[PDB]
This record gives structure tokens, sequence and C-alpha cells, in this order.
DNA sequence: CGTGTCAGTAGTGTCACGGATGC
DNA sequence: GCATCCGTGAGTCGAGG
RNA sequence: CUCGA
């Protein structure tokens, strides 16, 4: 940049990828993969087949791939992340609140560094932490070591509300608790009829 | 609210769609006030 | 010139490469949360960029001033806001889930109120449904129905007792 | 500052790596501020100079 | 409000299986 | 062209803490 | 956490 900065443009972080997706020809890269697919060696063709599977979806559907890079993150309504009061006087909140709070804390600090004109090393190292925070909010533990809460317990992300046996699908949609029901011990009754 | 609707569509949420849903921005990181139990303005529980 | 402003950025990147990794370990021992230690590191080095007195003397240990700033940051976080909230997480076990009682008593009362309401004159029924169901004021109902102020007071006064008659005739508990 | 959805970066297979033909680890070095990436280069101006 | 004699991780005994990731 | 490594999954219901 | 089929 100090020498030939007039000739090229580079960047770091996520905003750079946002620029690469913008400076990307969907139809050309799709047909370029097709040309490789029509006549190619299976060793290097299978790797181009699966690429077309991703690119062709963005081409036909009409939705831009830019959605993979976020400028704003949505906040789930509070009753789905409720904060309850305890009989000891203190409180207890969902782990989603601590993840949203950490994203808010680091995003406001980044706004301070941008305003102050702080050195690029602080702003870039701050932008990295905001990436890890949103990554923790959506799927904590996916990359690297998870954000531990008090007691080395991994915080539950938004995607943890849908995963596995404890997720929303299996725990609250495929099976539910029902009214007008009961349970007791069973005892054999010979005098009873089969019905 | 009848129970017959054919398709359920899913798609990528534009950053502009996120603003279309949002009833406001969560600026402050605070939650509530630990005396009045009233949520702080622009917090994670802002009324 | 431009090189003088760039030398300040190379100076900050220098103390990053020599102090940031060690300062992160220090805050990690004091808090135990790595995501919090990163927050303390960024705030401590931000105050180093704002204090040229600490970056001036290289013959004086600047690492010690960083550990002390980080210590007085972790001790401030440890006050009131952490005091009440930090204790529990709903995701964590041992916390009772919030429950809402059933609407059985309310549904039965609503049914009995609807029955006693059907046995009222259209005037009295359209006045109690505008005072208690819509929560308007006495003059608001008077303005809507085109009647007098005391007319709304008298209709409400009787219709209430008319409902008490029908409820006590059906055995509703006082 | 813009941010990436971790579902499409770290989720296997890397959806971003398939779109931009970038390697997963190279993408990992880009997002988390470990390596710059060239967004554009004036190739004609470079030739004329 | 300001801070300054070195100041240094937690936690560590699953596994089968497939396919993208990587030298 | 291939060994590596990552990510995925691993019965149901009930009781007291 | 511990137990029941």
């Amino acid at each position: 940049v100090d020498r030939y900065g007039e000739y090229f443009t580079g960047a770091m972080g996520a905003e750079s990828i946002q620029k690469l997706i913008e400076n990307f020809d969907i139809d050309a890269e799709a047909e370029s993969l097709r040309d490789v697919i029509r006549n190619g060696k299976g060793q290097k063709k299978l790797r181009a087949l699966k690429r077309l599977k991703v690119v062709a979806a963005f081409q036909q559907s009409g939705n831009s791939p830019m959605g993979m890079v976020l400028d704003a993150v949505p906040v789930i309504p509070p009753e789905l992340r409720p904060m309850v009061q305890l009989d000891g006087g203190r409180f207890a909140t969902s782990d989603l609140n601590d993840l949203y709070r950490r994203v808010i804390n680091r995003n406001n600090r980044l706004k301070r560094l941008i305003d102050l004109g702080a050195p690029e090393i602080i702003v870039n190292n701050e932008k990295r932490m905001l990436q890890e925070s949103v990554d923790a909010l959506f799927d904590n533990g996916r990359r690297g070591r998870p954000v531990t809460g008090p007691g080395n317990r991994p915080l539950k992300s938004l995607s943890d509300l849908l995963k596995g046996k404890q997720g929303r699908f299996r725990q609250n949609l495929l099976g539910k608790r029902v009214d007008y029901s009961g349970r007791s011990v069973i005892v054999v009754g010979p005098q009873l009829k089969l019905h | 609210d009848v129970n017959f609707f054919d398709e359920l569509r899913i798609g990528l949420a534009t950053a502009e769609d996120i603003r279309q849903w949002s009833y406001g921005e969560v600026k402050k990181p605070e939650t509530i006030n630990y005396r009045t139990l009233k949520p702080e303005k622009d917090g994670l529980f802002c009324e | 010139v431009s090189g003088a402003a760039a030398a300040e950025a190379a100076l900050m990147r220098a103390l990053y490469d020599e102090h940031a990794a060690v300062l992160w370990r220090y805050a990690l021992r004091l808090t135990g949360d790595a995501a919090q230690a990163e927050d303390v590191v960024q705030e401590t080095l931000l105050r180093a960029w704002q204090h040229p007195e600490v970056i001036g003397d290289t013959a004086r240990p600047a690492r010690a001033w960083l550990f002390t700033v980080a210590r007085n940051m972790i001790i401030d976080e440890r006050r009131s806001a952490r005091f009440r909230n930090v204790v529990g997480s709903t995701d964590q076990s041992g916390t009772p889930e919030q429950s809402t009682p059933d609407e059985v008593n309310a549904a039965l009362d609503r049914l009995l109120i609807a029955d006693a309401l059907a046995q009222l004159s259209a005037e009295h029924r359209a006045v109690i449904q505008r005072s208690y169901y819509r929560g308007w004021s006495t003059a608001q109902i008077a303005t809507d129905l085109g009647i007098a102020e005391g007319t709304v007071k008298s209709r409400l006064h009787y219709a209430v007792r008319a409902l008490r008659l029908t409820l006590q005739e059906l055995g509703v508990t006082r | 500052a813009p941010v990436t959805h971790i579902w499409y970066f770290k989720g296997v297979p890397s959806r971003l790596g398939y779109l931009l033909d970038l390697a997963p680890k190279d993408l990992e070095k880009i997002i988390y501020f470990a390596a710059y990436v060239i967004t554009s280069v004036d190739e004609e101006m470079r030739h004329n100079e």
C-alpha cells in the first residue's frame, strides 16, 4: 500500500468478503463451472459439481448471496429469553441475553473506536471480537472453544434451541405434554373383560 | 386463523428484512433496574 | 507529515505484540471468562493509546501500569450490576421454570357474567359493556350514547344490582 | 462493521468457500483478521506504469 | 477522579462413520 | 492424488434435588 | 445429580 496503493484495493475481515460477493459475477461463475462440468476429469470435476450446486441456487432463486454477510442481527422477543426473579432476591436470565449483551458491548466499543480514530490495530482486533460474539450468539462452540458461563458451562446459543432431543422440534413439536391425562401403578385384574 | 395453508417458505433474511421486522434498535446493553423491576430504555427488555 | 501519524500506529502495534497476549492471561485469571478477558484487553490498550505518559518512558515498566488498569477494571465490573444478576441462568439446571395458571376460574366467571348480561335491557347491557369492558369514563359513555351524565350513572347503578340479583339467584358466591 | 453468519462459514461444507472458490482455512484467515485479501487491482494502470 | 518495582492458561478415560479438508 | 480430521449421531416414561 | 419400568 505504501508503494503501489494507487493500483489495487485490499481489505480484511468480513467487510472484505462483503466486497468480494458484491464484485462477483453469479452467471459467469455458474457457466464457468458448467464448462468444466460438461467435459472434465472426475478427480477435478466432482469438486466443480458441488460448487455449481451452491452457485446455481443463488442464480435461479433470485436472492442475493449477500445475505450471508450481516449488517444487522435480529433480537428474539424477550419472553422467549425470559429473565426470572429468584426467591433469594437475585435474578436469573437466559444465556441468550448474555450473548446479546456481549454483542451489544463489543459493538458499542467498536463505535467508540471508529469515532476516536483509534489505531487500526485496536479497531481490527475489536472487529474480530464482534465476529466471534455474533458467532457465539448464533452457534456458540461451532468454531473453537465455546463461550463459557459461570462454572465452565457452555452458553446455549440460538441454534441450541433446535438441536437434538432437547431441541424445539423433538421436545416440543414431535411430542407434547397433554391435558386430561394421568398415570398410576398397574395391577392385574382377572375379573375384567378384555374390553 | 384457519389451519389450511399450503406452503411454508424459507429463505435468507436480508439485513433490510431484519430492520423491517425490528420495532427498534437495542442500543444499551442493560436489562432492567434491580429495584423498580422496570426495564431500562433502549435495553434488551425495552418496552 | 503522514509518516509521523503512521509511527503512532506502529507504536501501538508494538505494545500489542509485547503486552496483549500476557495481559489477556492476567485478566483470564481474574475473571475466568475468556470473552471477558478480551474485553479487558481492548479497554486497557485503548487507555494506553489515550495516555501518552505511559507510552513515553520506555525505561519505566509499562506492563505494570497495564496490569493495574486491568485490575481496577475487573474490580469495577464486580459491583452492583453484577451483584444481583450474575447468579443464575434459566438454561442452567436448578432454576424453576415460569408457569401460568389455568383460566378455569376466569372462564367460568366469564360464562356466568355473559348469562346475567343476556338478561339485561339493551340500554343497561350496552352501558356496563362500555364502562367495564371498554373502560371508558362516565362522560365518555354519556357522549357516545347521546344521553345525560347522570343517566349513565343511574343505568350503571341499577344494572350492577340487576346482575347481583341474577347471580345471587343462581348461587354465585359473594 | 459487517459480520458473517457462522452457519455459512464454519458449517461444513463452507458455503462461502464454495461460492468464492476460496479455501476454508484461507477464509478463516480472512474473516478473523489474520490476512488481507485483494478485492480489486487496476491491471491496465499497472501495465501502463 | 486515576492506576504504574516482576506480577502469567482451564482442563485433560466415548466411538463409528462418512466426506469435505488439507500436504 | 490420498491420508487427515472434522462433525454427526448414539430408547422412552416417571420421581425427588 | 439420584432412583423406578
